[PDB]
RNA sequence: CUCCGCAUAAGCCUGCGUCAGAUUAAAAUGAACUGACAAUUAACAGCCCAAUAUCUACAAUCAACCAACAAGUCAUUAUUACCCUCACUGUCAACCCAACACAGGCAUGCUCAUAAGGAAAGGUUAAAAAAAGUAAAAGGAACUCGGCAAAUCUUACCCCG
RNA sequence: GCUACCUAAGAACAGCUAAAAGAGCACACCCGUCUAUGUAGCAAAAUAGUGGGAAGAUUUAUAGGUAGAGGCGACAAACCUA
RNA sequence: GCUAAACCUAGCCCCAAACCCACUCCACCUUACUACCAGACAACCUUAGCCAAACCAUUUACCCAAAUAAAGUAUAGGCGAUA
C-alpha cells in the first residue's frame, strides 16, 4: 500500500563500486595511501572500524535481542503516562474487580458527627485554595503545574492539624519520590504495574478490612464487562525486554511499610497532556491495586489464592479543580481466571472543591460583577478528603 | 611567597644594578638534564621580576634601572631551551631516524600550492571523520592558469631585483673609478 | 523614502554571504579567491 | 604551555605534565581601589585560572583562595604616518585572592 | 541597575560585607533566653529524624543510579523537607500556633532596599548622584509563616559595643554584579494573605559550596562564612519584607523590633541563626541620624551525625535535634 | 561598512558567536547535559617543580670565565660518547650480536612507553 | 536550495505531525505552483486508506469500533478515530459515522451478496449492484486512491469474469478486479459544496494567494465543448 | 523644556577615565584630536546531552459556564552504558545605518509623566521683502479653476467602483 | 542585510462602544490625502500641520530560499543595494 | 615682502642570459587563521559577440612548434568583403 517516508529524505545508495574491483587478480590503486580523497584514484574499502576500549559518551547498546533480559512473551507494563482507552470499564478487567459506586458507609461516618469537623472549617479550606491560585506566587495567575500539588500538600497540612484530637495521627509519614512494582496474570497475559510520582502516605498499621466474609463471597456471581473488539491490552507498553520482580518501593525494615493512601496528580498546563475523569480514574485503580498486590506477595508469599486478610489502599486523584476518590480492597491473588472472587473498590466521580476561580476582578460596564475569589464552593468535597485521612486513626 | 617578584628591598630607587653575563649555550652543554630543569626555574623567577619592574617603570613614567638584565635572562632560557632540544633531537635520530617530531606530509591545496601539512591528533580513523574529509587537498584544472601567473609575477620581481644590483654596480665605478680590479 | 540606509549589519549574514568557507564551496569562489591572492589584497574574504 | 601541541588524554591514561613551563606573568599595581587580600595579574591569553593557581602554588610557594580573569581589549585606533591602524596587544587580567587572611 | 545579592555565595568573606548592605552586626551564640514565668518526649523525635534520614540513604529504593552531583537535589533535599513535616505535627500540642501555620516548600522570598551613594564615574551622566540600589532574590527550601507575630529578643533601642565593617572598596570587587529587573518584596506569598510573619527558614546548601570542595581549594576558614552569609542575607530579606506589608520603609521606619529564625544545613552539618530587624532606614538621608543597628546571632556548624552505614545512624547528636525543637516551639506572646 | 582587515575575535559577533570563539586556551574538559561541565584531572597540566634548596647555580654568570667554542651536539657525537664504550667492551670480551642491542640502549619501538619520541607525547 | 521534505517520517501513528509550507515552490526554490502562501498553521493527521489491514499477529475480517469523529484541516471530509484490537488509526468517516459505532473491515468473497451497512468495507465482488461506495483502490493492496472527497461516492454498475465496473464522480466508468476492497455509503460533510467563504480574508486563512491583476485574452481553449464521455479506464490486465 | 528616559538585543570596537599637550571646538575652562597610563573580574548570558526500540486522538482564550473555526507552541517508556565536577568566552563609552558630532532610519521590556534626561536667545538694533503665529470694525465666499488655506463642527444629491 | 514574494520559529496592538465583526471612535505603531516650507536642504525625497488604517488580506525583529536569455509581481511594464 | 619656486635620487622600462619551484614553534575548508569523535558531495562538455561587409542574414586574419624563399601563388569565398 502507501509507504511512509520519501525517498528524497532517505538515505542515499552508496556510490557504485569502480570497475577495477571486478577483475580478478588485480590490485586496485586507491588513494588510502594518501590519507584524503582524490577524484582521480579509486575508492578504498576500509575494514569494520572499532574503537577497542570503552567510552560512556560514546557507547552503542547491543542488539535487543542480545539483551540478557529479553523474553518472546511480551509484557504490557502500565505506568503514569498510559491513557487507558475504555477507562475505568478496562481496569475492572485488568484488576478482576467490582465497583461500587459511593463510598464506604464507615469512612462517611468517621466525619458524620461535628466533633472532627476542623475550627473554622469553611473558612480555613477557603484560604487553601486563595493561596494556591492567587497569593501562591508572584504572578499574576500562577499556572496549574504550579497550583496543583500546593493544593494538595497544604490540605494534608491541615488535616494532619487534628493530632490534638487523634493521637494516632503521628504514626504515618507522607513519602514522595516513591516507587513499586507489580505482576500478574490475566488470561494468558503478563501484566506488569511500575507506579511512579506522587505522596504516598505511609504507615505502620495496615488499614482494616471494609467488606466481611459475606460480601466476599457474594462477587461470585458477578461478571466482567467486555469491551469486544477493543482489547484490555490497549494502551499498555508492550514490552519483551523485562524482569519478573516485584517490589514495594523500601527494603525489609522500613517502619512506614504498610500504605494507606496515593496521591495523584494531574499537574499540566495543556488540556491535551491532563488525563480524562475515566482516565485518571483508572489509574488510580490500578496504582492502588500494584501497592496491595505489592504487600500480598511479600507477606503471604507469591502463590496465587484468595487472601484470608485482604488489603486494603486509597487514592486521592485531582487535576487542582476536581478530586476523585478511591478505596480498593484485595481479596485475592489468583485473577488469571474470571471466575470467583473477584476485588471490591469503591469511588466518588467528580467531586468538585470548586467551580472557578476568579484571580482579577470582573468589570463590565465599570461595575464589578464577579470578584477574586472561588466560585460554587462545596465543603462536602472536602469532608471525604479528611474522612479518607481519618480512616484507621479515629 | 610574593616576595620573588621584586626585587632586593635595598635596591629598590637604585639607577643601577649590576649583574653577570648571560648563560652561553656551550656552558649549559656540560650540566645534566636535571640540573637544567632547576635552572630554568631560577632563570623564570628572576624573568617575572624583570617583567614585573619593567610594568611598573612605565606606570611611574620612569626608565627601568638596568634593561640589559632582562635581555640577558631571555637569551639564557632561549639557550638552555636549545640544548635541552638539541639532545631530544639527537636521541630521536638513534632510535627512529625522524627529523620531525611532529608527523606531516607534502600537500597540495585547494589552490594549488605545496604546503607542509602537519598533523593532528584524533579518536577516530580519518576515513570516519565528517570535518576533516570535508577539507580538499587536491587542486583542479581551473588552477593551472593561476599557478603561471603567479610564478610570472616572481619572476617579474625577481628580474627587477637582479636588473637592479646590476645598476647600482654600473654607477658604483662612475664616482670609485679605481675599483676595476 | 529617503535611500542610502540599505547596509543593516549582520555578523551571521556577512560571514555565511561572502565568508571564506561559501568562497571554497563553489568552483568560482575558489577563482575569486585565486585573483585576491594574484593581485596581492590584503584581505581575501570577510 | 603555549606554542606547543598538548598530546591528546583518553579515558584511563597518564597525568598531563610540564617540566619546563614558559608562561611568564608579571606582577601589577591595581589602577583602582581592590581588597587587602586581592593581588592583581597579568598573564598570557592561553593561561587558564587553574593553572595560574596551580603555577603560583608550585613555584611561588603561595595559597590562593580565588582566582578570577579577564580579557582587556587594546585599542586599534592609532594610525601611522601612511593612515595605516597600529594595534595594541590585548592582555589577559588575573586577580587572585589569598587563602589565608594575608 | 541594582546589584544582585547571593544568599549562598562563593565570594570570600561575603558575609563582612552583607553586615555593611544590610546594617548588620552579628553575634556569637544564641539571643539571651527571656527569663519570664506537656510533656516532650525526646526519643519519639530522635526516632523520627534517623527514621526520615535512613529511609532517604538507604531504605527508599532508588529507579536509577545516584551521582555525587545529584545527591543535594535527591537525597538531602526530600530529607530536610520531610524532617519539617513530620516536626511540626509532633510539636503542635506542644504550640498550637503551628496548627494554623503556613508551611512553603521553595517558594521564593524578595527584598529591595537602597543603601549608599555613588558619583557615576564616566558617561554622559558623569558627576551625579547615583544610589546603590541592592536585591535579593532568596528561595529557602522551607518556611514556615504565621498570623501573629513573634516577641523581640532585645528591645529596639538596645545597642552593642562592636562597629560595622566597613569597605574601601565598590561592591563590584566582592565580586558582586549589576542587572536590571522587576523590583519585588514579597516574603513568600502576596499581602492578601493573613500568614504575612515569618517564624523559621530552612535552607540547604548547594553542592557548588560543599565542604569537602572547600578544602580543596584553599577555603576552611570560608567554611563558617557560607553559613552565616546566608542568614545574614535570607532573614534581613525576609523580616525587611514583613516591615513593609505591616507598611514600613526607609523614611517611616519600624517601630517595633522583626524578628525571624533559620536552619543552615548542607546535609550533615547544621547550624541556626536569629535575626532581629531594628531599623530599616539605610539610606543617606535617614542613616545620616540612626542610631540603631539590626543584629544576627549565630552558632558554630555542628553535625547530626557522624556517619550512616547501612540502616544504623552512627553518632547521633541529640543536642542539634534539640535546637531545631526549641525554634519551633517558640510562639507569639499571649495577650492577656 | 564593517572591518574586513581587523583581527577577528570573540569580543565581536552575536551572544552565540562571542561563547563559541576562545583564545587559544587549552580545553581541561566537556561539557555534559545541563550544560554542566566536567573538569578532567588528568587533562589539567601538572607543573613538576624541583626543589632549589642548595642549588648552586644562578640566573647569572660571572664574566671571568672563557670564550669556549660552540659545539652543537650530533647524533653521532651521542652514540660515540655513551653507547660506544659499551660496545668496546662487549666486542674486546668476545661476546657481541645484534640481539643483545636492546641491552646496550636501543629502542626496537616507542610503543608502551610512557615519553614516546615519535610522535611525541609529552610537553617541554 | 537546502530544501528538506518534511514527509521524511516512516512510522505510522495517529499523532499530530508538524509539517511545513512550500509556498508552491519545488526543492529548487522556483515558484511551480502559483496562488499558494501562508495560512494557519495545521498538523497533519496520518490516514490509512487500506481498510482491510490486519494487525500482525491477526488475520481475516476484524471489526473496529469508532471513537470520535472530528474535523481535519488537510482535506475537506471528516476523519474517524477506530479501535480494533490494540491499535488506533484514523480513517476517512462516511456520511452517517457516529463515536460508539461497530464497522466490519473484510476480505470474504461469498457466492452471495451481504446486506450493505454505511462505514462497512467489503470487496467489490461481495456487494450488490447499484451499492454506493467510495476510496476504491485500483488493484488489491494499493490503498484507495478515489473517491475520498466530502460527499463523493460512486456505484458498482456490474461484475464481469471476476472483474467490477465501477463509475467515478466524474460520471466515468472504471474497471478494477473485484477483489479490490471499497468502503460503502458516501463520505462526509455533503454541504461541503454549499459553504460559503465570504470575504477575501478567509481565503488567506485556507493557503490560498490572490490571482494576478494581469489581462489575458481569451483564445480557442475557452468556450463551451460539448466532447463525449471518454472510454471505460480498464487495470485489469487480460 | 522634557521630542523623553533606564535596560536588553543587534551593531560598533576603546571613540569626553587620569596625566600631559604646540592639537582642537565660535571659544589661547573644555575636548570626542595627539602621546602615555589605567580599565570590563560571574551568579546574568553564551558554550550542552550515550545507544536501540517505543510512546505522544481530546487547543489557546483567568479555562470554569458558553460559543467557535482558520483546527492550533510545549508530555514518554523499556533495557543497556554511565561516581572526576564549576573550565573557556561576552561584560567599557557620550556608541549603530545614513560621506558629517546629519531635524532621517532603528526590535523588545519598564516608566506613562517622570526620582531620569535636557537648553529655543553669541551681542545689539527692532527697516523692507520673506517665513511661523495671535487679534480684528461692518459685511460673510462677493475670493478662486475649485471654500485652497483658515475657522467651524454641517444638508441633500449625482457619476464611478 | 534595500525591495518583491515565500519558508521556519517568535513578538506587539491602550482606553471607549458593541461584544457578532477583513465593525466604529481613538493612542502606540503602519501608511503618506491636502497645504505651506524646504529645492547644493536637517534630508540624493525631509520638516510642521492636516489626514487614511489601527484584532487583521495587520505591523514587525531574527535566520533561510528564489539571480539577469532570469527572478518576483493583489500588472504600476512595479521591485531585484539611492 | 608673502604664498611659492628650483633639485636627483628612489626605482622603473625594453632586451640578453638562465627553466621554475619552501621551512622556528603554534593556528588555519566550522563563522578560515578555531587543540580533541561514525563518514562516504566530488573533476572533464563546440566560446560567444563587438566589428568588417559602408544594412544584414553565409562569411569576417587571432602564435601553435625553423628565420628566409616558394607566395599573397595554388585554392576557398552572399566567387563579395575578405580568407
Ligand atoms: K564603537
Ligand atoms: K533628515
Ligand atoms: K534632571
Ligand atoms: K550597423
Ligand atoms: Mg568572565
Ligand atoms: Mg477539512
Ligand atoms: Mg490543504
Ligand atoms: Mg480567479
Ligand atoms: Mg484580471
Ligand atoms: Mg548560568
Ligand atoms: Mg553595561
Ligand atoms: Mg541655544
Ligand atoms: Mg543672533
Ligand atoms: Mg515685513
Ligand atoms: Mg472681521
Ligand atoms: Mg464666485
Ligand atoms: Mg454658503
Ligand atoms: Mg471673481
Ligand atoms: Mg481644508
Ligand atoms: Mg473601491
Ligand atoms: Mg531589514
Ligand atoms: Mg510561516
Ligand atoms: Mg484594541
Ligand atoms: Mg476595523
Ligand atoms: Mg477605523
Ligand atoms: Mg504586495
Ligand atoms: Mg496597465
Ligand atoms: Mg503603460
Ligand atoms: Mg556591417
Amino acid at each position: 500500500a502507501y509507504e511512509w517516508g520519501v525517498r528524497s529524505t532517505r538515505k542515499s545508495e552508496p556510490p557504485p563500486l569502480d570497475r577495477v574491483y571486478e577483475i580478478p587478480g588485480l590490485e586496485p590503486i586507491t588513494f588510502a595511501g594518501k590519507m584524503h580523497f582524490v577524484p582521480w584514484l579509486a575508492r578504498p574499502i576500509f575494514p569494520p572500524w572499532d574503537r577497542g576500549y570503552k567510552d560512556p559518551r560514546f557507547y552503542r547498546s547491543p542488539p535487543l535481542h542480545e539483551h540478557p533480559l529479553y523474553k518472546d512473551q511480551a509484557c504490557y507494563i502500565f505506568h503514569h503516562r498510559c491513557r487507558l482507552l475504555e477507562g475505568v470499564k478496562q481496569a475492572l478487567w485488568l484488576t478482576k474487580t467490582k465497583l461500587i459506586e459511593g463510598l464506604p458507609e464507615k469512612v462517611l461516618s468517621l466525619v458524620d458527627d461535628p466533633r472532627n469537623h476542623i475550627e473554622n472549617q469553611d473558612e480555613c479550606v477557603l484560604n487553601v485554595i486563595s493561596h494556591a491560585r492567587l497569593w501562591q506566587t508572584t504572578e499574576e495567575i500562577p499556572k496549574r503545574e504550579t497550583y496543583c500539588p500546593v493544593i494538595v500538600d497544604n490540605l494534608i497540612q491541615l488535616c494532619k492539624s487534628q493530632i490534638l484530637k487523634h493521637p494516632s495521627l503521628a504514626r504515618r509519614i507522607c513519602v514522595q519520590n516513591s516507587t513499586f512494582s507489580a505482576t500478574w496474570n490475566r488470561e494468558s497475559l503478563l501484566l506488569q504495574v511500575r507506579g511512579s510520582g506522587g505522596a504516598r502516605l505511609s504507615t505502620k498499621d495496615p488499614l482494616p478490612t471494609i467488606a466481611s466474609r459475606e460480601e466476599i463471597e457474594a462477587t461470585k456471581n458477578h461478571v466482567l464487562e467486555t469491551f469486544y473488539p477493543i482489547s484490555p491490552i490497549i494502551d499498555l507498553h508492550e514490552c519483551n525486554i523485562y524482569d519478573v520482580k516485584n517490589d514495594t518501593g523500601f527494603q525489609e525494615g522500613y517502619p512506614y511499610p504498610y500504605p494507606h493512601t496515593l496521591y495523584l496528580l494531574d499537574k499540566a498546563n495543556l488540556r491535551p497532556h491532563r488525563l480524562q475523569p475515566d482516565q485518571l480514574r483508572a489509574k488510580m485503580i490500578l496504582f492502588a491495586f500494584g501497592s496491595a498486590l505489592a504487600q500480598a506477595r511479600l507477606l503471604y508469599g507469591n502463590d496465587a489464592k484468595v487472601l484470608e486478610q485482604p488489603v486494603v489502599v486509597q487514592s486521592v486523584g485531582t487535576d487542582g479543580r476536581v478530586f476523585h476518590f478511591l478505596v480498593f480492597q484485595l481479596n485475592t491473588t489468583d485473577l488469571d481466571c474470571n471466575e470467583g472472587v473477584k476485588n471490591l473498590a469503591w469511588v466518588d466521580s467528580d467531586q468538585l472543591l470548586y467551580q472557578h476561580f476568579w484571580c482579577l476582578p470582573v468589570i463590565k460596564k465599570r461595575v464589578v460583577v464577579e470578584p477574586v475569589g472561588p466560585v460554587g464552593f462545596k465543603p462536602e468535597t472536602f469532608r471525604k478528603f479528611l474522612a479518607l485521612y481519618l480512616h484507621g486513626a479515629a | 611567597g610574593l616576595e620573588e617578584f621584586f626585587d632586593d628591598p635595598k635596591n629598590w630607587g637604585q639607577e643601577k644594578v649590576k649583574s653577570g653575563a648571560a648563560w652561553t649555550c656551550q656552558q649549559l652543554r656540560n650540566k645534566s638534564n636535571e640540573d637544567l630543569h632547576k635552572l630554568w626555574y631560577v632563570l623564570l623567577k628572576e624573568r617575572n621580576m624583570l617583567l614585573t619592574l619593567e610594568q611598573e617603570a612605565k606606570r611611574q613614567r620612569l626608565p627601568m634601572p638596568s634593561p640589559e638584565r632582562l635581555d640577558k635572562v631571555v637569551d639564557s632560557m632561549d639557550a638552555l631551551d636549545k640544548v635541552v632540544q638539541e639532545r631530544e633531537d639527537a636521541l630521536r635520530l638513534l632510535q627512529t631516524g625522524q627529523e620531525r617530531a611532529r608527523p606531516g606530509a607534502w600537500r597540495r591545496d585547494i589552490f594549488g600550492r605545496i604546503i607542509w601539512h602537519k598533523f593532528k591528533q584524533w579518536v577516530i580513523p580519518w576515513h570516519l571523520n565528517k570535518r576533516y574529509n570535508r577539507k580538499r587537498f587536491f587542486a583542479l584544472p581551473y588552477v593551472d592558469h593561476f599557478l603561471r601567473l603567479e610564478r610570472e609575477k616572481r619572476a617579474r620581481i625577481k628580474a627587477r631585483k637582479e636588473n637592479l644590483e646590476r645598476k647600482k654596480a654600473k654607477i658604483l665605478l662612475k664616482k670609485f673609478p679605481h675599483l676595476a680590479e | 523614502k529617503a535611500r542610502g540606509n540599505e547596509y543593516q549589519p549582520s555578523n551571521i549574514k556577512r560571514k555565511n554571504k561572502h565568508g571564506w568557507v561559501r568562497r571554497l564551496s563553489t568552483p568560482a569562489g575558489v577563482q575569486v579567491i585565486l585573483r585576491r591572492m594574484l593581485k596581492g589584497r590584503k584581505s581575501l574574504s570577510h | 604551555a603555549r606554542n606547543v601541541v598538548y598530546p591528546l588524554y583518553r579515558l584511563g591514561g597518564p597525568q598531563l605534565r610540564v617540566f619546563r613551563t614558559n608562561f611568564f606573568i608579571q606582577l601589577v599595581r591595581p589602577g583602582v581601589a581592590q581588597p587587602e587580600d586581592t593581588v592583581q595579574f597579568r598573564i598570557p591569553m592561553e593561561m587558564t585560572r587553574v593553572d595560574l593557581r596551580n603555577y603560583l602554588e608550585g613555584i611561588y610557594n603561595v595559597p590562593v583562595a580565588a582566582v578570577r580573569t579577564r580579557v582587556q581589549h587594546g585599542s586599534n585606533k592609532r594610525r601611522d604616518h601612511r593612515n595605516v591602524r597600529i594595534k595594541k596587544p590585548d592582555y589577559k587580567v588575573a586577580y587572585v585572592q589569598l587563602a589565608h587572611g594575608q | 541597575m541594582k546589584y544582585m545579592v547571593y544568599p549562598q555565595t562563593f565570594a570570600l568573606n561575603a558575609d563582612r560585607w552583607y553586615q555593611y548592605f544590610t546594617k548588620t552586626v552579628f553575634l556569637s551564640g544564641l539571643p539571651p533566653p527571656p527569663a519570664e514565668p506537656p510533656a516532650l518526649d525526646l526519643a519519639a523525635l530522635r526516632a523520627v529524624a534517623c527514621d526520615c534520614l535512613l529511609q532517604e540513604h538507604f531504605y527508599l529504593r532508588r529507579r536509577r543510579r545516584v551521582h555525587r552531583y545529584e545527591e543535594s537535589e535527591v537525597i538531602s533535599l526530600p530529607f530536610l523537607d520531610q524532617l519539617v513535616s513530620t516536626l511540626v505535627g509532633l510539636l503542635s500540642p506542644h504550640n498550637p500556633a503551628l496548627a494554623a501555620a503556613a508551611l512553603d516548600y521553595r517558594c521564593p522570598v524578595h527584598f529591595y532596599w537602597v543603601r549608599g551613594e555613588e558619583i557615576i564615574p564616566r558617561g554622559h551622566r558623569r558627576g551625579r548622584i547615583d544610589d546603590l540600589r541592592y536585591q535579593i532574590d532568596d528561595k529557602p527550601n522551607n518556611q514556615i509563616r504565621i498570623s501573629k507575630q513573634l516577641a523581640e529578643f532585645v528591645p529596639l533601642d538596645y545597642s552593642v559595643p562592636i562597629e560595622i565593617p566597613t569597605i574601601k572598596c565598590k561592591p563590584d570587587k566582592l565580586p558582586l554584579f549589576k542587572r536590571q529587573y522587576e523590583n519585588h518584596i514579597f516574603v513568600g506569598s502576596k499581602t492578601a494573605d493573613p500568614c504575612c510573619y515569618g517564624h523559621t527558614q530552612f535552607h540547604l546548601l548547594p553542592d557548588k559550596l560543599r565542604r569537602e570542595r572547600l578544602l580543596r581549594q584553599n577555603c576552611a576558614d570560608q567554611i563558617e562564612v557560607v553559613f552565616r552569609a546566608n542568614a545574614i542575607a535570607s532573614l534581613f530579606a525576609w523580616t525587611g519584607a514583613q516591615a513593609m506589608y505591616q507598611g514600613f520603609w526607609s523614611e517611616a521606619d519600624v517601630t517595633r523590633p522583626f524578628v525571624s529564625q533559620a536552619v543552615i544545613t548542607d546535609g550533615k552539618y547544621f547550624s541556626f541563626f536569629c535575626y532581629q530587624l531594628n531599623t530599616l532606614a539605610l539610606t543617606t538621608q535617614a542613616d545620616q541620624n540612626n542610631p540603631r543597628k539590626n543584629i544576627c546571632w549565630g552558632t558554630q556548624s555542628k553535625p547530626l551525625y557522624e556517619t550512616i552505614e547501612d540502616n544504623d545512624v552512627k553518632g547521633f547528636n541529640d543536642d542539634v535535634l534539640l535546637q531545631i525543637v526549641h525554634f519551633l516551639l517558640n510562639r507569639p506572646k499571649e495577650e492577656k | 561598512g564593517a572591518d574586513r582587515m581587523s583581527k577577528w575575535t570573540s569580543k565581536r559577533g552575536p551572544r552565540s558567536f562571542r561563547g563559541r570563539k576562545g583564545r587559544g586556551a587549552k580545553g581541561i574538559g566537556f561539557l555534559t547535559s545541563g550544560w554542566r561541565f566536567v573538569q578532567i584531572k588528568e587533562m589539567v597540566p601538572e607543573f613538576v617543580v624541583p626543589d632549589l634548596t642548595g642549588f648552586k647555580l644562578k640566573p647569572y654568570v660571572s664574566y671571568l670565565a672563557p670564550e669556549s667554542e660552540e659545539t652543537p651536539l650530533t647524533a653521532a657525537q651521542l652514540f660515540s660518547e655513551a653507547v660506544a664504550p659499551a660496545i668496546e667492551k662487549d666486542f674486546k670480551d668476545g661476546t657481541f650480536d645484534p640481539d643483545n642491542l636492546e641491552k646496550y640502549g636501543f629502542e626496537p619501538t616507542q610503543e608502551g612507553k610512557l615519553f614516546q619520541l615519535y610522535p611525541r607525547n609529552f610537553l617541554r | 536550495a537546502n530544501f528538506v521534505s518534511w514527509k521524511s517520517r516512516t512510522k505510522y501513528t495517529i499523532t499530530p505531525v508538524k509539517m511545513r509550507k512550500s509556498g508552491g515552490r519545488d526543492h529548487t526554490g522556483r515558484i511551480r505552483v502559483h496562488g499558494i502562501g501562508g495560512g494557519h498553521k495545521q498538523r497533519y493527521r496520518m490516514i490509512d486508506f487500506l481498510r482491510f489491514r490486519p494487525e500482525e499477529t491477526k488475520s481475516g475480517p476484524f471489526e473496529e469500533k469508532v471513537i470520535q469523529v472530528r474535523y481535519d484541516p488537510c482535506r475537506s471530509a471528516d476523519i474517524a478515530l477506530v479501535a480494533g484490537g490494540s491499535r488506533k488509526r484514523w480513517i476517512i468517516a462516511t456520511e452517517n459515522m457516529q463515536a460508539g459505532d461497530t464497522i466490519l473491515n473484510s476480505n470474504h468473497i461469498g457466492r452471495m451478496a451481504v446486506a450493505a451497512r454505511e462505514g462497512d468495507a467489503h470487496p467489490l465482488g461481495a456487494l450488490p449492484v447499484g451499492t454506493l461506495i467510495n476510496n476504491v483502490e485500483s488493484e488489491p493492496g494499493r490503498g484507495a486512491q478515489y473517491i475520498r472527497a466530502a460527499g463523493t461516492c460512486g456505484v458498482l454498475l456490474r461484475k464481469v469474469n471476476g472483474t467490477a465496473i465501477i463509475q467515478l464522480p466524474s460520471k466515468r466508468q472504471m474497471q478494477v478486479l473485484e477483489t479490490c476492497v471499497a468502503t460503502v455509503g458516501r463520505v462526509s460533510n455533503v454541504d461541503h459544496n454549499k459553504r460559503v467563504i465570504g470575504k477575501a480574508g478567509r481565503n488567506r486563512w485556507l493557503g490560498k494567494r490572490p490571482n494576478s491583476g494581469r489581462w489575458h485574452r481569451k483564445g480557442g481553449w475557452a468556450g463551451r465543448k460539448i466532447r463525449p464521455l471518454p472510454p471505460m479506464k480498464s487495470y485489469v490486465k487480460l
